[PDB]
């Protein structure tokens, strides 16, 4: 009964990720500072501020975003970040 | 070829090995995959 | 030395350009063309 | 192995090692020669005995 539920749990979980939007065209270059807005010492370096070239509803037309994203998730290439998943997978 | 790599933005130079069959000439040196003008290939 | 500095631009494997590299072409997002590398010695 | 994208990858044929010759079939002639010659009296009893 445990590997049918195990089955079961992911086979639901595939299932509700399976229709939502995809983020590959976030595998961009991001261009990434340290959050220091009030930052306790239990936080240094745990939020970078990574700005982007996105893509619009336009192909042809571009716009600069910006996000926080957590230290744990933004790896360091070559102020130059990628996300962890660049050479993994897509993420849904 | 120009070709795209782990980003989507940087793009890299790589090249490959083809058999004359795969290859189409188009417009000496520039061509494409046979499948270009037919269908997505997986 | 070839230090392929890309003097203004993104500096992307293909090319330099002033405007950024699309990620859904194989140009720059207004520049369209991809410019030439400086280079030194 | 060259990447296309996230977890993706083409696969390009890289430098040959040695010479480069091309690909083929050896199929021994005594025992091709002895078979066609079965299919041909078989086909004979279809199309005649002195059927070229
Ligand atoms: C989003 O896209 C925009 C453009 O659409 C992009 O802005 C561009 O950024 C590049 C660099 O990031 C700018 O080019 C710079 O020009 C200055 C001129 O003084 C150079 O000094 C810069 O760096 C040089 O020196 C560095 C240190 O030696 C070298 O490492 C480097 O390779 C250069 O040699 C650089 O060339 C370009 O002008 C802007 N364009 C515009 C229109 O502002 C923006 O960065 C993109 N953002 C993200 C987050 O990707
Ligand atoms: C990869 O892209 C670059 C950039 O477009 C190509 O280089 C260009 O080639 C044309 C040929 O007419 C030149 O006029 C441009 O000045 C070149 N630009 C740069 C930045 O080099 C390159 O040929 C492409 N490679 C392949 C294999 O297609
Ligand atoms: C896809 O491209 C190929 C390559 O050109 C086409 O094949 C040619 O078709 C013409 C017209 O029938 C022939 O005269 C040529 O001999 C064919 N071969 C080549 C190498 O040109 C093919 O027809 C195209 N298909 C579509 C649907 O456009
Ligand atoms: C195929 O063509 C390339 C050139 O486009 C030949 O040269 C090598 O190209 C790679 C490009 O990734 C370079 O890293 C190597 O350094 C090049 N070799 C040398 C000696 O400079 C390549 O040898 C060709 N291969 C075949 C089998 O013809
Ligand atoms: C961000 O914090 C790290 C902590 O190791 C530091 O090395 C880096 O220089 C900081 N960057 C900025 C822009 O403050
Ligand atoms: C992917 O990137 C991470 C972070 O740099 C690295 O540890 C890993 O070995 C890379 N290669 C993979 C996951 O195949
Ligand atoms: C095929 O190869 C085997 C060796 O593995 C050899 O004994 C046999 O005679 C070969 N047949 C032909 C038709 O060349
Ligand atoms: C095939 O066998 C026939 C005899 O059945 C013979 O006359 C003929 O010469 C043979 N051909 C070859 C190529 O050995
Ligand atoms: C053809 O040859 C066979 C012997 O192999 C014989 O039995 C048969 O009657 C012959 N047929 C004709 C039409 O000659």
């Amino acid at each position: 009964m445990v590997e049918q539920m195990h089955t079961d749990i992911i086979s639901l979980w595939d299932q509700s990720l399976k229709p939502c939007v995809k983020l590959t065209p976030l595998c961009v270059t991001l261009q990434c500072t340290n959050v220091t807005n009030n930052i306790t010492d239990d936080m240094r370096g745990e939020l970078k501020n990574c700005s982007f070239n996105m893509t619009t509803e336009l192909r042809d037309k571009k716009q600069k975003v910006y996000s926080l994203f957590y230290r744990l998730d933004v790896v360091q290439i070559n102020k130059e970040y990628r996300l962890i998943n660049c050479n993994t997978s897509a993420i849904t | 070829f120009n070709m795209t790599t782990e980003l989507r933005d940087k793009k890299q130079k790589v090249y490959s090995l083809f058999y004359r069959l795969d290859v189409v000439q188009i417009n000496n040196k520039e061509y494409r995959l046979i499948n270009c003008n037919t269908s997505a290939i997986t | 030395n070839k230090v392929k500095s890309c003097p203004s631009g993104e500096d992307c494997g293909i090319g330099c350009c002033y405007h950024g590299c699309s990620a859904t072409d194989y140009g720059c997002w207004d520049g369209s063309s991809y410019a030439p590398y400086s280079y030194t010695y | 192995s060259i990447r296309i994208g996230p977890g993706q990858a083409f696969y390009a044929t890289g430098d040959i090692i040695g010479d480069i010759r091309q690909a083929h079939c050896n199929v021994s002639k005594a025992t091709w020669n002895e078979t066609l010659g079965k299919v041909v009296k078989q086909l004979r009893k279809h199309f005649g005995n002195n059927t070229i």
